[PDB]
């Protein structure tokens, strides 16, 4: 059960740390798209 | 003679300073390098001319 | 012989661009195995006759220049490209890609150059049936001729 | 002189006769 | 026009760090035009190097290598039994060096 | 040619003549700074205000993007050697142009490294500053510049910082950031150059912060309250860590 | 050549030549090694052809 | 044009004159060279106010 | 005592730990050597942080900051894992160059930066 | 100057002593530093007036200096005659004038070129109570001058540490490696 | 062939005369440089002619 | 003459506005110079010249 | 590699020429260490051609 919450601080942190680290790729894509809004169209045309 | 050079090189390679295992590996690598140099000198083909003027001087491992 | 060397190199390039079929690939595999066993991975100086030793060493040096050095150059070019990419990415100098990427490029490029120039190395070992190396070369040539349903020198 | 040529191609062997 | 969107008004003297190009010559405060300056001294290094050492020590070898690549070192074809035929030597006379 | 009349040309001629007739060598100024404390000058009549070892504290060999520039050379050399693109003779020879030009930017960077002032002194009268610098080859250049020719730049180096209200010294006296200053006219090796930019690295001790700030801002320092200390602790061509 | 063209001009870095007279005694001998090697090579090749 | 202090020049060479120090400062030499020239002139008795011909 | 006097102060603490262990915990069953190993590993974490700071002080401010975050995570400081995860998420693949020289040309080379 | 005056309150001065240290603690002939207070400014500055600044003691150049027992610091920077010492046989009780400037044409001993070169380094006149072989310094930086104390090794190390000295040493190294590689690849 | 050595001595002396001095570039100086450049090749070709086997051709 | 007119118009624009700092600033500066009213008249007159 | 072998380097310079070109002489080694590689390799190729 593990009713206490503070006593599982490491587990609670690691619960979201993996997701936050995994979100690196998406954040970089969003930043690149914001920096170069025309990049999407340019790459689509080239492809 | 030159064990102090390992400590001196910590200026550019702090890994030796902060990891004595690295310094031991470096010393072993130096010993192995000298070993390989000697083995190359005395065992490698090191082809040379068959000239009486210099045969047997170890300039070439002809014999 | 510079004309002959250029013609042979161009023929090899044209064949590589063309590609190979099952029989050609099998013959090339046999020739490459023979060359690696008897020349590349063997000390040529250990043969019996001076003529066979000298010709085997000539073949080994030709293989070196046409395969090993070329693969080293191409792998170094690839490793340098990767090094430039990583240097731009990290805004600093990196040393890891040089050895690893160079070794990977050499491993990738050695098989293709060996396939391209397998026939030349095999043919350069035709010292003659009077010697062990020439006899093994003739045996492999007979096997390849049987496989390919053709005759070669 | 001693090493004026700076290199010798000892690898190049005497051409082997290939007559029948 | 006094209002341009992209441009930024020039209300002050810009520093030398904004210059795309570095001047070679200069002026003394008494009006003398200096052509020889430390900028020229540092600029003349690569040109003199090319003129003196690298071109003179690599040109002939490059030429010979290209000649062998593209012209078979001037070999005359239509010959028989290269083993008996004479060898057409690669370029050996340094044309860059005064003969 | 003079018979052709142009108002712009006439204005230029009038401006030149008026400038020549009006502005003289002697120029009046009122930017005089009186330091609170008495100045202790060396035996040579100079007071040290800045010291640093820019060569020691700077990166010389592995500096981006010069490492990239020089690491691109082997690719060109290999391309020329092996002709992977099946080019003509002239086309392949064109690949050898890069190695002859790929090391110039590193040379320029090394040259710029010598403009980082190693030491600065203020002379008697508070009107002349001697800047001593050294190059990577050990050559030492000392140049004297009048104080009014200094102009500090902002922390971004893209503009001139206000001389009056310039914030480049910490509260205690040290430099907040590497301070760039442009000298209008610098006489180096007996040659005068225009708009010479120099830098004082933050990794350098600053002596007499008031005097340093006055020199940077271009004030004339009043050295009436001065004392002379006889200390022959410095020898000619003295060695240092700035190598 | 580079040093003379870059620094030895009066404008950049003239040097006060205080030396009165030369004092070389064997610099000629030291320098003549190179022409000596030239002569040795010439003699060797010529004699081998002869 | 960076003229050194004539009083400083006089202090470094005690026996030199103010007029001589000022003339040396007016002469276009770097301050170190000005001090050295003042020292040499005082030690030799050379007349700095002489136009060489 | 003499070894302690001659030993550098940076690893004097490690020497003290080793001496105390060799004297007392070698002969004691209840003393777990894993705890001593963990203490030595914490000291080694500090040493590695200092080493990496020295190595990358003049090259990668971002890398040294990331390694400081990693050292905090290893030491298990409050919020260390969360801040490390945020830094990783916000970390660019092509990190900007932050060591431009003041005297170095920047107008033409800013594209690479 | 308002901002400068305001910040002067919290501005702090730092000592102007650097790696060269103080010469009076290492040179017997260098007097301890003394501060001289200028007199009051002259109300009238006559064209032909002389300095009223207090006089400074004048120490002439000695002809020679005694042997410093391991505490020798050359007055000027001497020429590096050599990077390794001279193994010279000294006689008992014979006075030797070791060269300090480093340009002497008579070897380790003074030849007189110190008087002809601009330098404050004076010859060291010394005597030995026991005849025999001694290593006399040649780099002229030994703290135990005239006797070598292996300071030439540290001078060589500093030369190698310098950017240009490193380049020169390793350029010569690779030049010799050129011969070595030519010999190694002579047969091909 | 032995005659070549004094020419080398003169060449090295000329080269050393240009170092560590106050240069005053002038047309006579440029003519001197051109003279040196021509003389080097001239003497080198003479030394080559001294080669007996090459001298035959 | 087209090159001369372009260079002179660029100088005229730069005397009142800061010179380009990067490629984008240079591109917009060139576009503004091209669309300048004075530039077109100068180009026409110098083409006649 | 020259003056280093001599324990009187000033004497070395004076007795050779009384001139100082040591800076250029010792800087030239770095350039001379590689200015010869293409020539050496082409000479090896030419020697092999002569042998053939
Ligand atoms: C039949 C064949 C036909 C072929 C086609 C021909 C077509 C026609 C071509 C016509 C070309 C016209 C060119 C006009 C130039 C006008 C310059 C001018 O007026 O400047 C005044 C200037 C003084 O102005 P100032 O107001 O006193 O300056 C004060 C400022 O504080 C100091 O200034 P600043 O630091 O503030 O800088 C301001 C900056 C403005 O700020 C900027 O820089 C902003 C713009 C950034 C982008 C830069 C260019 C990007 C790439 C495109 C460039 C296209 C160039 C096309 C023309 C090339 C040929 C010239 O503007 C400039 O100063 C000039 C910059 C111009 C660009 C220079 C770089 C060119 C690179 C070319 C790369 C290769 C391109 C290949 C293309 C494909 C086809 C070949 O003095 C000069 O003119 C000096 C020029 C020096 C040039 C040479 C430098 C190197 C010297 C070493 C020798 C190298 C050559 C050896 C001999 C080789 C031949 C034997
Ligand atoms: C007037 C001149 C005009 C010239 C033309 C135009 C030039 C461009 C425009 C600029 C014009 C002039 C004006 C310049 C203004 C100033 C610009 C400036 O300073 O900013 C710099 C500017 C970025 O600064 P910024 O504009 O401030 O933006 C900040 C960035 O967003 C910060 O970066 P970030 O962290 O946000 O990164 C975002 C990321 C967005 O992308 C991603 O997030 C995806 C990344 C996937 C990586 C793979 C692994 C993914 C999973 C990793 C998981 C973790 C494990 C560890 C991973 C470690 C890292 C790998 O960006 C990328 O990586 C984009 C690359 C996409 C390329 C296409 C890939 C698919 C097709 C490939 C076809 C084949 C190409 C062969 C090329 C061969 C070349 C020899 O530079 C760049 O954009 C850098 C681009 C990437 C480096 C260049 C080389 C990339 C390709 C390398 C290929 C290597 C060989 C591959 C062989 C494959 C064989 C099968
Ligand atoms: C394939 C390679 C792979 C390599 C991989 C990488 C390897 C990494 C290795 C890392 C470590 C490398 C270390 C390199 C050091 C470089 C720096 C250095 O040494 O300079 C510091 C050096 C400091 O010197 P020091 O250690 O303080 O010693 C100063 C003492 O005054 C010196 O005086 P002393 O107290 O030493 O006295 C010497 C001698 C003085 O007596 C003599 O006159 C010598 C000859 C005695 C007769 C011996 C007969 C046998 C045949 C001798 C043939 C040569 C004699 C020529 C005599 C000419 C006389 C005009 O003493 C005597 O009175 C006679 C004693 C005889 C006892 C017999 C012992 C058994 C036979 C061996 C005898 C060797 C004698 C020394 C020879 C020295 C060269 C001439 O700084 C300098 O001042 C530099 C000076 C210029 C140096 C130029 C040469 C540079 C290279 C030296 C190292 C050679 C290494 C070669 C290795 C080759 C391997 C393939
Ligand atoms: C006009 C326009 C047209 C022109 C057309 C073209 C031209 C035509 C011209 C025709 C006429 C030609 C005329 C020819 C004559 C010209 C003469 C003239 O004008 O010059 C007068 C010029 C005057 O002399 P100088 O050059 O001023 O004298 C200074 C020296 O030459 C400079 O040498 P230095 O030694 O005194 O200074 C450098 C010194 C600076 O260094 C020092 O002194 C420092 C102390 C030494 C030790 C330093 C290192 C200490 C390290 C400590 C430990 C560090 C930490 C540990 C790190 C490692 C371990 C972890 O370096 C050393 O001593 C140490 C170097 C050691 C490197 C060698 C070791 C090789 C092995 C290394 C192996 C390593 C890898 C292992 C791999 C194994 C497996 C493969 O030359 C002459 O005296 C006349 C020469 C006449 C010919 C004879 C040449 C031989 C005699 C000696 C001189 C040779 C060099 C100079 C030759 C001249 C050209 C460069
Ligand atoms: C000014 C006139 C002049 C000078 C100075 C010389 C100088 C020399 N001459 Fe010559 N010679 C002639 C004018 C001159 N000569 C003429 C007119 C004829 C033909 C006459 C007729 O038949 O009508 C002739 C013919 C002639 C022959 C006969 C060729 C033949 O008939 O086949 C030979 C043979 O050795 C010779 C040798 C030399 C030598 C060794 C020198 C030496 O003095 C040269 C020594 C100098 C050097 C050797 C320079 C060293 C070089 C350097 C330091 C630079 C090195 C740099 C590089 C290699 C890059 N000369
Ligand atoms: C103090 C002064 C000292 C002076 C010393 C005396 C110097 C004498 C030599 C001077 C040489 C000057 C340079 C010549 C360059 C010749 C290049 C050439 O054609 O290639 C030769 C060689 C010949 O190659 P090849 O393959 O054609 O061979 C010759 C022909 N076959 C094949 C038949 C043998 O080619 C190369 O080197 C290829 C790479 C060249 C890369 C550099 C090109 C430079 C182009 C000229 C400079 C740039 C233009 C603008 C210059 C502006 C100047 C202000
Ligand atoms: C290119 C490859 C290398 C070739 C090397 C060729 C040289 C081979 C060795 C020659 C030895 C004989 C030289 C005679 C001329 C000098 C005589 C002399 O002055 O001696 C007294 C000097 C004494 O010098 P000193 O400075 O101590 O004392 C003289 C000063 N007074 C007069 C005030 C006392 O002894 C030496 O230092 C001998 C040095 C011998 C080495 C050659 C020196 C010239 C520079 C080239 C160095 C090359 C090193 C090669 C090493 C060996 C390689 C196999
Ligand atoms: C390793 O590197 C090296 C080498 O290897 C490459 C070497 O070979 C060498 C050896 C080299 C040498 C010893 C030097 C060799 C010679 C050199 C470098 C110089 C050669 C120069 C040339 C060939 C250029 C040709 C010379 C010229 C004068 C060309 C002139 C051209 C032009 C267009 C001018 C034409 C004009 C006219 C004819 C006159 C018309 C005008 C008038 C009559 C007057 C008009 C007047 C009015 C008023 C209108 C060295 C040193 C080296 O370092
Ligand atoms: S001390 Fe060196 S010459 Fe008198
Ligand atoms: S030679 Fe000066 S200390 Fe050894």
């Amino acid at each position: 059960h593990l009713t206490p919450k503070v006593l599982n601080k490491a587990q609670e942190a690691e619960k979201l740390a993996s997701q936050i680290q995994a979100q690196r790729f998406s954040n970089r894509l969003v930043a690149f798209s914001s920096q170069y809004p025309r990049a999407k169209l340019f790459f689509a045309g080239i492809g | 003679c030159c064990n102090n050079y390992f400590h001196y090189f910590e200026r550019y390679f702090p890994r030796l300073r902060y990891q004595p295992f690295t310094k031991f590996l470096a010393q072993a690598a130096t010993v192995y390098f000298f070993f390989k140099i000697g083995d190359y000198y005395f065992t490698s083909r090191r082809y040379g001319s068959n000239d009486a003027r210099m045969n047997g001087l170890m300039y070439s491992n002809t014999y | 012989s510079c004309t002959t060397r250029r013609f042979i190199d161009e023929k090899e390039k044209l064949e590589y661009s063309r590609g190979y079929n099952q029989q050609e690939l099998e013959a090339s595999k046999l020739r490459k195995d023979f060359v690696k066993k008897y020349i590349v991975d063997f000390d040529t100086t250990l043969y019996k006759t001076q003529v066979e030793r000298d010709w085997a060493y000539i073949a080994k040096r030709e293989y070196r220049y046409e395969v090993q050095l070329k693969s080293i150059g191409y792998g170094g070019a690839l490793a340098n490209a990767v090094l430039l990419w990583r240097i731009y990415a990290n805004k600093k100098m990196v040393f890891w890609p040089i050895p690893i990427v160079g070794a990977l490029g050499y491993l990738y490029f050695q098989p293709v150059f060996f396939q391209k120039s397998n026939k030349r190395f095999f043919d350069m070992c035709n010292v003659g049936e009077e010697y062990y190396l020439g006899r093994e070369r003739n045996k492999i040539l007979r096997e390849c001729n049987k496989i390919l349903n053709v005759e070669d020198f | 002189a001693l090493f004026f040529m700076a290199n010798t191609a000892i690898s190049v062997p005497s051409v082997l006769d290939t007559s029948p | 026009p006094n209002n341009i969107k992209g441009l930024i008004p020039k209300t002050c003297r810009l520093p030398a760090t904004r210059n795309w190009y570095r001047r070679t010559s200069s002026f003394e405060r008494n009006g003398f035009f200096n052509i020889h300056t430390p900028v020229l001294n540092t600029k003349m290094i690569p040109w003199l190097l090319f003129i003196v050492l690298t071109w003179g020590w690599s040109s002939f070898q490059i030429g010979g290598y290209n000649y062998e690549r593209f012209d078979d070192n001037g070999e005359r074809r239509n010959t028989l039994y290269w083993k008996l035929s004479p060898v057409e030597f690669p370029q050996s006379k340094l044309w860059n060096r005064p003969s | 040619l003079n018979h052709v009349q142009n108002m712009l040309e006439e204005n230029l001629k009038y401006d030149a003549q008026k400038y020549n007739d009006e502005v003289a060598v002697i120029q009046k100024t009122s930017r005089i700074y009186k330091p609170t404390y008495t100045i202790e000058f060396n035996r040579e009549g100079e007071v040290l205000v800045y010291s640093a070892d820019p060569i020691k504290n700077s990166v010389v060999y592995f500096k981006y993007p010069y490492v990239l520039y020089e690491a691109a050379i082997p690719l060109f050399i290999w391309a020329w050697i092996y002709n992977p693109l099946e080019l003509s003779k002239n086309a392949v020879n064109s690949l050898l142009i890069y190695p002859n030009i790929a090391w110039i930017p590193r040379m320029w960077y090394w040259r710029s490294l010598q403009y980082k002032i190693q030491k600065m002194y203020l002379l008697r009268g508070g009107k002349v500053a001697k800047i001593e610098t050294q190059s990577l080859a050990g050559d030492r250049f000392t140049s004297w510049v009048e104080t009014y020719q200094f102009h500090p730049l902002t922390q971004d180096q893209k503009n001139f910082d206000n001389q009056d209200n310039a914030e480049f010294l910490e509260d205690e006296g040290q430099l907040k950031y590497e301070l760039g200053v442009q000298l209008d006219n610098l006489q180096e090796m007996g040659t005068t150059s225009q708009d010479i930019v120099i830098n004082f690295m933050k990794e350098g001790t600053v002596h007499h912060p008031e005097l340093f700030e006055a020199i940077v801002k271009g004030y004339n320092i009043d050295t009436s309250d001065y004392v002379i200390n006889t200390a022959n602790n410095l020898r000619a061509r003295e060695g240092n860590h700035n190598h | 050549i580079l040093k003379v063209a870059r620094f030895r001009v009066l404008k950049m870095r003239p040097k006060i030549s205080t030396s009165y007279r030369p004092h070389g005694k064997w610099g000629d001998f030291l320098a003549c090694i190179i022409p000596l090697i030239w002569c040795i090579n010439i003699l060797t090749n010529s004699n081998l052809i002869l | 044009y960076c003229q050194m202090d004539p009083e400083e020049i006089m202090r470094r060479v005690p026996g030199i004159t103010r007029k001589e120090a000022e003339f040396i400062t007016k002469l276009g030499l770097s301050p170190q060279e000005q001090v050295d020239f003042a020292y040499i002139a005082y030690n030799i008795g050379l007349d700095i106010f002489y136009f060489t011909n | 005592n003499v070894i302690r006097a001659q030993i550098p102060d940076e690893d004097r603490a490690e020497f003290e730990i080793l001496k105390k262990y060799y004297v007392t915990g070698q002969h004691d069953s209840l003393v777990d050597p894993q705890d001593v190993l963990l203490q030595l590993d914490r000291i080694q974490v500090l040493k590695n942080l200092k080493m990496i700071e020295l190595n990358e002080e003049a090259y990668d401010p971002e890398l040294v900051r990331l390694e400081k975050l990693k050292a905090r995570v290893l030491l298990e400081e409050e919020g260390a894992l969360l801040e490390y995860a945020h830094f990783i998420s916000k970390r660019p693949y092509n990190k900007p160059y932050e060591k431009w020289g003041v005297s170095e040309e920047h107008v033409k080379q800013q594209i690479l930066g | 100057m308002s901002a400068i005056l305001k910040r002067a309150a919290k501005y702090k001065r730092v000592s102007s002593i650097l790696c060269e240290g103080e010469a009076h603690l290492r040179d017997p002939f260098t007097p301890p530093p003394v501060i001289l207070k200028p007199p009051a400014p002259r109300k009238d500055k006559k064209p032909d007036d002389i300095t009223d600044f207090p006089a400074q003691k004048l120490i002439p150049l000695p002809e020679s200096i005694p042997y410093q027992e391991g505490k020798y610091r050359p007055a000027s920077i001497p020429m590096v005659a050599g990077f390794f010492p001279y193994n010279c046989y000294l006689q008992q009780g014979k006075v030797y004038s070791w060269c300090s400037c480093g340009i002497s044409q008579s070897g380790p001993w003074c030849d007189g070129l110190c008087n002809s070169v601009v330098t404050r380094c004076r010859p060291v006149v010394f005597n030995v109570s026991q005849s025999g072989y001694y290593k006399i310094c040649n780099c002229k930086f030994s703290a135990n001058a005239p006797f070598c104390n292996n300071t030439h090794r540290k001078m060589v190390r500093y030369h190698h540490q310098t950017h240009r000295g490193f380049y020169e040493i390793w350029g010569a190294a690779l030049f010799v490696l050129g011969w070595v590689y030519m010999g190694f690849n002579y047969y091909t | 062939i032995m005659i070549s050595m004094p020419a080398t001595i003169k060449v090295v002396n000329w080269t050393l005369s240009l170092v560590n001095g106050a240069l005053k570039i002038d047309l006579p100086f440029l003519f001197s440089m051109s003279f040196l450049l021509l003389f080097l090749v001239a003497g080198f070709t003479g030394m080559w002619l001294s080669h007996v086997s090459l001298n035959v051709s | 003459e087209n090159i001369t007119a372009l260079v002179e118009n660029c100088k005229l624009l730069a005397t009142k506005y800061e010179k380009p700092q990067n490629l984008r600033q240079a591109a917009t500066f060139m576009k503004e110079v091209f669309k300048l009213e004075n530039y077109r008249k100068a180009v026409w007159n110098r083409s006649q010249y | 590699m020259g003056s280093v072998w001599f324990r009187n380097r000033y004497w070395w310079y004076r007795s050779l020429y009384d001139d100082y070109v040591a800076r250029e002489a010792k800087l030239a080694f770095g350039i001379a260490a590689f200015i010869w590689l293409p020539h050496y390799y082409w000479g090896i190729h030419l020697n092999r051609a002569f042998e053939v």
